[PDB]
RNA sequence: GUCAGCAUCAGUUUUCGGGGGCGGAAAAAGAAUAAGGGAAGGUGGCUUUCCGGGAGUGUUUAUAGCCCUUGUUGUAAUACGUCCACUGGGGACUGAGGACUGCGGCUUCGUGCCAAGGAUGCUGACAUAAUGGU
RNA sequence: CUGCCGAAGUUUCCCUCAGGAUAGCAGAAACUCAGAUCAGUUUUAUGAGUAUGUAAAAUGAGAGUUUCUAGUGGGCCAUUUUUGGUAAGCAGAACUGGCGAUGCGGGAUGAACCGAACGUGAGGUUAAGGUGCCGGAAUGUACGCUCAUCAGAAGAAAAGGUGUUAGUUCAUCUAGACAGCAGGACGGUGGCCAUGGAAGUCGGAAUCCGCUAAGGAGUGUGUAACAACUCACCUGCCGAAUGAACUAGCCCUGAAAAUGGAUGGCGCUUAAGCGUACUACCCAUACCUCACCGUCUGGGUU
RNA sequence: GCGAAACCACAGCCUGGGGAACGGGCCAGGCAAAAUCAGCGGGGCUUGUGGCAGUCAAGCGGCGACAUUGCUUUCCUAUCAUACCGAAGCAGAAUUCGGUAAGCGUUGGACCCACUAAUAGGGACUACUGAUGAAG
RNA sequence: UCCGCAUGAUUUAUAUGUAUAAAAAUAGAGGUAGGCUACUCUCCUGUAUCGUAGAAGAUGGGCGAUGGUUGAUGAAACGGAAGUGUUUUAUUGACUUGUCCAUGAAAUUCCAAUCUUGUGCGGAAUCGAAUCCAUUGCAUACGACUUUA
C-alpha cells in the first residue's frame, strides 16, 4: 500500500552556493526508495536541479492526523495523455489521505488506462465546507438521512442443498 | 455519443439582454416611480398589443416588465423602497400593474371588447351548424372558401368537393364551460369577443399624499 | 426492504478477525466503506467495508459519529445486547458455537439424551 | 447516484395488489392484470401514495422509472374512466362495409377499394368495436386497457393500406380521428 | 468465429506486423 | 466437499458454461453426476445473441457425405453434454470414462424425482449475473432450433411438481406433529446447555 | 534375510505459535478528564405549517450530539518496521564416512560426559512372503 | 565405445585462379617475473574543443611469450545510427548482438519472442508464464470501465454514433434556471422595384421606425393572392437545477467476398474481457543442500 | 483350373494453425466399431469518385480538413428475373431509383436476332456411390 | 429350472451409514389462528436433520412404555417420463438400553454382512427356431430381398 513521505531536498553546499535552500514536498510512494526517486525527478523536471548535485536532508513517513474521521479530499493532478498534456480534479471521500490517493490511482487506471508513471499529482486539500464541494455523487453522499439497500451483496462446499436466500 | 434533446437554431439576431435587460427594467421601474403624478397600477390583461397600443396613445407611459421584479427592484421592505408604506404596496403589487403619466374615468368606463382566452367562461352557448362552415355564425349575406382551415381544424370536419362540412353538430362553446385551449383556438377563427379589458386603480402613491388605497 | 445501511443499525460483522462479533454503524464514508464501533471492549473503532459485514434488523436512534463513550452510553441505555440475543437467530448462532466447543465425552452425553429425547415417539392414536 | 425516485398518487382505484412485479389494479370499471418483471425496480405501497424507487441505477435501467410509472398510471385511468377511440372511415367510390360479431370483438370489412377480399381482424381483448350513429361511418373502439384499444385502433388501420397506389389521391383508407376517454 | 474472419493472427501478420510498425516508428524519427 | 456414490443436480437458474466447468471437475475427481431439469439452463446474452452462436453452430458441416459432418444436437440435455465433453479430454480413455459417469436428462424422470437435488452456487445465475442482463433459457433455444418436446417435458413437470407438492404437504403434516412432540419432551432443555 | 513402527540425533528444509527488547510526530489514533474555540449533514427545542406524526423554520447543547486547539490521565496502548548468540510444536527428504586424534562445551579435576571432525537405539511381523529384477 | 579440449565465418595481406594466407580461435613443446604483469570495466587528474586521448586509483586475475599446426574464411535475424528516396513499400552503408555447435521451461503449435546454457539422482525454492475446465496452481481479495443482431481476450484510421462514464472551458439560475404550458407575438406597412396573381415567407438592395416586457420590412409550413399556424421575442402559472463547445476510457461503424473453423478448444458478460493494486499458490535441465560418476587442479605419502 | 509384374521408409478420415512447403505424422478440434463385394477414378493486398493553381480556415505548428473558383458439381452477393418494401408529377398502365433478399431460374441460333419473367456478375491407400455382413 | 445343502469359494470405481424428493422469487418467499383476508411469527445455506452406546456387536435379571426395531411374511392401495418403487398393512419369529445391574473378552501381550458364478447335490417339472439343400420373381452382377416347402 502507499504511504505518504515528506521528503526535504538540497543540492550540494558548494562556493557558488554555501547555504542552499531546503526544498521540501510531500509525496506518496510504496517505500522509502520510490519517494527518494519521485524528489529527484520532480525537482529536476521543475527546478532544474540535477540529481548528482542534490542530497536528502530529511524523509519522514507522516501517518494520518484522524484516521477516523470521514473527510473529502480534492485532488489536482497533470495527467500525462495521448499528447502527453492534461489536467484534472478529481473528489473523494474517505479516512486517509492515502486512501484517497490510492482510490485516484486506481480510478485513473481505470477511467483513462492510466499508469503509477504519468500521473504527477499537484495538490491534496482537505475540504471542510459542504458548499464548496463540487462533484455530484459525493454531494448526494453529504445528505444527512442517508439510506441505501446493501448494494451488491453477492451472498469450498461445492453443491449446497438449498437454494440460496441471496436476499434478506 | 450520448442521447441529449438536439436543440433547435435560428438565425433571428434578436436575443434579449437578460440581466442587462432586467437592469433596464429596473432602472424604468425607477424613472416610473419618479414620473411626476397619477400613480396608477395597472399594465395589461387577456387583451392583445393593440389595446396596449391604444392605452399608451391615451398618455404622454405604461410599462411593467417581468411581474414582481420591478417591485424586488424597488424592495418590499419601506426602507429599500423610496416610497412610504410599500410593504403592503407590494403584496398588492403583482402581475400586470405599471405606472403611467398621461385617466380613472377612462379606464373605468372605456372597455373594449377582445378575443377571448383560455380559462374564462363562454359568454353564451355557441353551436355551429352542420354542413358548409359559417366563419361568423351564418353572418355572411363566412364563404365556404377555406380550403386549407379544413387540413388545420382536426375536428369533425371532411372536405367535400372543395368544401369544408360539419359531419356532425359541433357545439363550439357552452356558457358555465372553461374555456379550453383547443375551444379558444376555435373561437379565434370566429368573431367572438368575450372578454373586456379592465384596469386598477385601487390607490395612488402620490408624492406628497403617499396614500395608496386598497380599493 | 427490512435491511438499510443506516447510522445506528448495528450489524453482525462475518469476515476478518473480529467475526461473530457484534458493531453498529455510526457513519457512512462511501459507497462501500462504513465506520462502525462496539461497546465491546476488544472490538476497535474502524472502518469496514460491506462484503465484511451483514446487516442486521435493529435499528437505534444514535447521532451521526459518535464517540465511542457516547455510542456505548447509548446501547447500553436502549438495550442493544440482550435484544439482538432475544431474536432466535442469535440463538441459532450461539447454539452453533457450543455445539464447536464440544468434546468427545460431551458428544457421548449428546449421544445419551437425544435417544431419551428420540424414543418418546408419542402421538395420538 | 443512488437513488431516482417516482411518485403516484391513486385514486379511488380499489386494489393495487403488486405480488411478485404482478399489478391487478382493479377498479369501479373492471380488472387488469399486468406484470413487471421485465423491469428491475423497487415498488411500494405508502398508503395513498405508490413509491417507484431505483437504487444505484444506470441510465439505461433509470429510463425505465418513468416508463412504469406511465403504464401503471394508464392501467388506472383505464379503471377509472376507460378509452375511447374514434375512427373515421373515408371512402371516395365504393363505400366500405363493416360487419360487427361478438359483442363487437371481431370485425368484418367488405367493398374496401372495389377489393373483394374480406379483412377480417380479432380485435385484443378487452376490446369493444361499435358503430357509432350521431356522426355517419365512423367507429367507436371501447376498452379499459389503453395499449390493447390503441393496438386494436393500429391493427385496423393498417389491414386497409392503399397499395400500388398513390398516397396522394387514392388517400382512401381507415384512420383514427379522435382519442379519448368514456367520461 | 461467430465472425466473418478469423481473430487468430497467423504467424505470418505475427510476424510482419511487428516489423511495419518498426518501420512507421522508423519513418518518425527520419 | 464430501462425495456420495451419484449426486443429482437441479440445473435450473444455472449458466451453461459455469455449471459444466464444475461438473467437468466433478467427473474427473471420479464421481457419478446426474444432471436433471435441463431445459432451464441459462446462458449470458440476450436470446437473439445465443441464437446466432447456435445457427453458427449449424451451419459447421462436412461438404462430403455430411452423414460424416459434426452432428448438432438440439435437446438442452444433449447441449449440457457438448459443454461438459469439450470441458474434458474425451480424446483418451480417462476423458471418455468421465462422460460415462455423466447424466444429463430434461425434466426429473422418476428414476431421481424420488431424491435430493442440489445446486452448485458457483454457477447460479443470481450470484454471477449483474441484475438488468440480458440471458437466454436453453429449454426456450433448443424449442425454436429444432428440440421438439418442449411441450411435452413441461406438460409432464407440471404434473410432477402436483405429485410432488402433496408429498410435502403429507411429509409436513407428519413433520410439524413430531416437532410438537420433540419440544413436548422435558429433556429437551436438560440438553439445551449442549447446543442441540 | 525382506519390510515396517517409534525414539533420540545430525544435515537440508517447510509451516504455524509464544515472549521480549528497540525505532517513528519517541507511531498517529483512542479512552478518560479539565479549559477555550467553532459550527453543522441543526438535535433538544424553536416557531410556523400541515396528516401522536410528517414537514420545515431560523438557530448554537439545552430533553442528541459533532468538529478544532490545549491540558491531563501519560511517560497510555496499538500498529508497522526492526532485532533477540529467547522460545514452543507439526511435516518431508537425506544417514555419505567407518578404530584413534581435532575444534569446543560441560565436566572434574585423574576422569570423564556431551547434540562437538556425516545414525544410532528399542521393537515387531514375514520365510512356499515381502522386496528386488525380467 | 566412452572421456577430455573445442573454433570459424570475418579478419592479415597477397594474388592469374580458386584460394591461400595471416590473424583469430583451439591448441602442442621451451623459458622469464610473484609482478602494476595484465583486462571487451569503472574512476581521478591532465591538455584539446558527457564523450577524447595520455597518466594514475578502483576492480578481478598469476601474468608473458618466441617456436609448429589442424579446422573455418559463409549467411540469416533484430537494434542503433543513415543518405537517396514515394501513394506505398525501397535501397545504401557502419556497428552491435543472437544464430550456426544448443538441448530445457513458457508463448495452443513455430529457425530467431520471454526465461534459462545440460553429468546420474533425492529434496527444497524460483524465473518466464500462469491459477474456470481441458491443465499443475485462488470460480482469490479490492476498486473501476465495458452489452456489442455475430463484444473482447501497425492497413484501410480520417471521420461518424439521440451509446456509456468521467473530466476541461464557457453560460443562465427563488429578479423563478431548462422544459412544459396559457397569452401576447403589434401598429406605420400590402415599406421600394419586381407581376396575371407576391400582402415578411416565387423573386433584387436596404430592411427604418411609436408602444415597449416583445413583436425580425420576418423562422418555416401554406395560400393564386389572402388569411392562419409555429418560431425569435416577451408575459402569466410552474418550482431548481439546467444548457453549449471540447478532451479522454470502453463500445458501435469506418467494405470483404466465394466447400465448414476457430481468443488453442469448451465456454465466459457485477467475466473466465479491459485496467490497477494486493496476497496466496503452481514449476525449468535454472538456483540451493546432500549423495554418486568422471575430468582437472592442489596438498600429503619409505 | 493355371497364375504374373511394376511398386514398397512407415502408414492412410476431415477443418483450421504451425514464419517456409504448410504436411500424412505436430497442435486445437470434428470424430472414431470387425470382415468385405461391385462401380466412379476424385485425390489484413483489393473496390465509388483525376491532375495543376489560388481562396478560405476547424485548428495545430507555415501548413491546414471538407468546400469555392479557374481548362481539359458446389459456393459468394457486389440481385438480371420472381417476393416484399420506401421514395419520385407515381392519375391508371408502364417505368425510374433505393432497401431486405441467393429460396429459386438466368435460353435457343450465325457483336449480332429472336424467344423469354430474366437471359446478373464472380470463386473453387482414402474418398464418393450402391451391396452384404459377424456381434453384444 | 429351483429346492437344496452346498462346496470350493468366486466377489465388488461396493464400502464402510450405498443415510435426506417441495415449488418459486432473489428490488422476495413461508408459517399461525379467526372471520378475500387485517395482524402475529420464520429466512441471514447442511458445522443441518435422521440414525449412531454392545464377545463387529455375547449370555441373563430387574424397573418402566405399547413403544422402537429388524429377518421372514399372507395380504390390499398407488407409482408409466426410464413405471428401478412408495405405502397400507395385519402377521410370525426375533431383537428387545428408555433405565439400572451380573457374567465373558486377554499371550491377536507397541501398527501391518452382499455379490454372484461356481460346480455339483437328490428331489420336483419342462418338450422351440433359423440357415444350407429345393422353390418363387413382386427381387437380382454375386450376396441380399419377396414367396413356397
Amino acid at each position: 500500500a502507499l504511504k505518504e513521505y515528506q521528503v526535504v531536498g538540497r543540492k550540494v553546499p558548494t562556493e557558488h552556493e554555501p547555504v542552499p535552500k531546503l526544498f521540501r514536498m510531500r509525496l506518496f510512494a510504496p517505500n522509502e526508495s520510490v519517494a527518494k526517486s519521485r524528489y529527484w525527478y520532480f525537482l529536476k523536471m521543475i527546478n532544474k536541479v540535477k540529481k548528482a548535485t542534490g542530497e536528502i536532508v530529511a524523509i519522514n513517513e507522516i501517518s494520518e492526523p484522524k484516521p477516523l474521521k470521514a473527510k473529502v479530499f480534492g485532488i489536482w493532478i497533470r495527467y500525462d495523455s495521448r499528447s502527453g498534456t492534461h489536467n484534472m480534479y478529481k473528489e473523494f471521500r474517505d479516512t486517509t489521505r492515502v486512501g484517497a490517493v490510492e482510490a485516484m490511482y486506481a480510478d485513473m487506471a481505470a477511467r483513462h488506462r492510466a499508469r503509477f508513471r504519468s500521473i504527477r499529482i499537484l495538490k491534496v486539500v482537505e475540504v471542510e465546507k459542504k458548499e464548496d464541494v463540487r462533484r455530484n455523487y459525493v454531494k448526494q453522499l453529504l445528505n444527512p438521512h442517508l439510506k441505501f439497500p446493501l448494494p451488491h451483496r453477492r451472498t469450498k462446499k461445492v453443491f449446497a442443498p438449498h437454494r440460496p436466500s441471496t436476499f434478506y | 455519443p450520448k442521447s441529449r434533446r438536439s436543440k433547435v437554431l435560428t438565425l433571428a439576431q434578436t436575443e434579449k439582454k437578460g440581466h442587462e435587460g432586467k437592469a433596464a427594467l429596473f432602472s424604468g421601474v425607477q424613472q416610473s416611480l419618479d414620473s411626476f403624478d397619477y400613480m396608477w397600477i395597472f399594465d395589461v390583461t387577456n387583451m392583445r398589443n393593440t389595446y396596449l397600443k391604444r392605452i399608451r396613445d391615451d398618455w404622454k407611459r405604461i410599462f411593467m416588465g417581468k411581474t414582481k421584479v420591478m417591485a424586488k427592484a424597488l424592495g418590499h421592505t419601506p426602507e429599500e423602497e423610496h416610497a412610504e408604506n410599500v410593504s403592503k404596496l407590494t403584496k398588492l403589487l403583482h402581475g400586470a400593474v405599471g405606472l403611467l403619466f398621461t385617466v380613472i374615468g377612462y379606464f373605468e368606463s372605456f372597455v373594449q371588447n377582445d378575443f377571448a382566452r383560455a380559462g374564462a367562461v363562454a359568454p353564451f352557448t355557441h353551436v355551429i351548424p352542420a354542413g358548409p362552415v359559417y366563419s361568423r355564425a351564418g353572418q355572411i349575406p363566412l364563404t365556404h372558401t377555406l380550403e386549407p382551415q379544413v387540413r388545420q381544424l382536426g375536428m369533425p370536419t371532411v372536405l367535400k368537393n372543395g368544401v369544408v362540412t360539419l359531419l356532425a353538430d359541433f357545439p363550439l362553446c357552452t356558457e358555465g364551460q372553461q374555456l379550453d385551449s383547443r375551444q379558444t383556438r376555435l373561437l379565434k377563427l370566429f368573431g367572438i369577443t368575450a372578454a373586456e379589458f379592465k384596469v386598477g386603480l385601487l390607490g395612488y402613491y402620490s408624492k406628497k399624499g403617499a396614500s395608496v388605497e386598497f380599493l | 426492504f427490512k435491511r438499510y445501511v443506516e447510522v445506528g443499525r448495528v450489524v453482525l460483522v462475518t469476515k476478518g478477525e473480529y467475526t461473530g462479533k457484534l458493531a453498529v454503524i455510526v457513519d457512512i464514508v462511501d459507497h462501500k466503506r462504513a465506520l462502525i464501533d462496539s461497546p465491546c471492549s476488544e472490538f476497535p473503532r474502524q472502518v469496514i467495508r460491506y462484503g465484511s459485514v451483514v446487516l442486521t434488523h435493529i435499528v437505534m436512534k444514535l447521532p451521526r459519529g459518535a464517540r465511542s463513550g457516547i455510542v456505548a452510553k447509548k446501547w447500553k441505555a436502549q438495550d442493544v445486547c440482550n435484544k439482538w440475543a432475544s431474536s432466535a437467530w442469535a440463538k441459532k448462532l450461539e447454539a452453533k458455537k457450543v455445539r464447536s466447543q464440544l468434546n468427545d465425552f460431551d458428544r457421548f452425553a449428546v449421544m445419551r439424551l437425544k435417544k431419551q429425547r428420540r424414543e418418546q415417539v408419542n402421538v395420538a392414536v | 447516484d443512488i437513488y431516482k425516485d417516482e411518485t403516484l398518487t391513486i385514486p379511488k382505484g380499489v386494489t393495487v395488489d403488486i405480488k411478485a412485479r404482478n399489478v391487478t389494479v382493479t377498479g369501479p370499471r373492471g380488472t387488469l392484470k399486468q406484470n413487471l418483471r421485465h423491469v428491475d425496480i423497487e415498488m411500494k405501497k405508502q398508503g395513498n401514495t405508490i413509491k417507484f424507487i431505483v437504487w444505484h441505477g444506470s441510465r439505461k435501467h433509470n429510463a425505465c422509472i418513468r416508463s412504469v410509472y406511465s403504464i401503471i398510471n394508464n392501467m388506472i385511468i383505464g379503471v377509472t374512466q376507460g378509452f375511447r377511440y374514434k375512427m373515421r372511415l373515408v371512402y371516395a367510390h365504393f363505400p366500405i362495409n363493416i360487419n360487427l360479431t361478438e359483442n363487437g370483438t371481431v370485425v368484418e370489412i367488405r367493398n374496401f377499394l372495389g377489393e373483394r377480399i374480406t379483412r377480417v381482424i380479432k380485435c385484443l381483448p378487452g376490446v369493444t368495436v361499435s358503430i357509432s350513429s350521431a356522426v355517419k361511418d365512423e367507429i367507436i373502439l371501447e376498452g379499459n386497457s389503453l395499449e390493447n384499444v390503441s393496438q386494436s385502433a393500429a391493427n385496423i388501420k393498417q389491414i386497409c393500406n392503399v397499395r400500388n397506389k398513390d398516397i396522394r389521391k387514392f388517400l382512401d383508407g381507415i384512420y383514427v380521428s379522435e382519442r379519448g376517454n368514456i367520461e | 468465429s461467430l465472425k466473418k474472419k478469423s481473430k487468430r493472427r497467423t504467424t505470418r501478420l505475427r510476424s510482419r506486423i511487428e516489423k511495419k510498425a518498426a518501420e512507421s516508428k522508423r519513418k518518425q524519427k527520419r | 466437499s464430501e462425495f456420495q456414490k451419484v449426486v443429482v443436480i437441479d440445473a435450473k437458474g444455472h449458466l451453461l458454461g459455469r455449471l459444466a466447468s464444475v461438473v467437468a471437475k466433478q467427473l474427473l475427481g471420479g464421481q457419478k453426476v446426474v444432471v436433471v431439469r435441463c431445459e432451464e439452463l441459462n446462458i449470458s446474452g440476450h436470446f437473439f445473441r445465443n441464437k446466432l452462436k447456435y445457427l453458427a453452430y449449424l451451419r459447421k458441416a462436412c461438404r462430403y457425405n455430411p452423414s460424416r459432418g459434426a452432428f448438432h444436437f438440439r435437446a438442452p440435455s444433449r447441449i449440457f453434454q457438448k459443454a461438459v465433453r469439450g470441458m474434458l479430454p474425451h480424446k483418451t480413455a480417462r476423458g471418455q470414462a468421465a462422460l460415462e459417469h455423466l447424466q444429463a436428462v430434461e425434466g426429473i424422470p422418476p428414476p431421481f424425482d424420488k431424491q435430493k437435488r442440489v445446486v452448485v452456487p458457483a454457477a447460479l445465475r443470481v450470484l454471477r449475473l449483474k441484475p438488468g442482463r440480458k440471458y437466454c433459457t436453453v429449454g426456450r433455444l433448443s424449442s425454436e432450433v429444432g428440440w421438439k418436446y418442449n411441450d411435452i417435458v413441461a406438460k409432464l413437470e407440471e404434473r410432477r411438481k402436483v405429485k410432488s407438492a402433496a408429498f410435502y404437504q403429507a411429509k409436513l403434516a407428519k413433520q410439524k406433529k413430531i416437532a410438537s412432540a420433540k419440544e413436548a419432551s422435558p429433556v429437551n432443555q436438560k440438553l439445551s446447555q449442549f447446543g442441540y
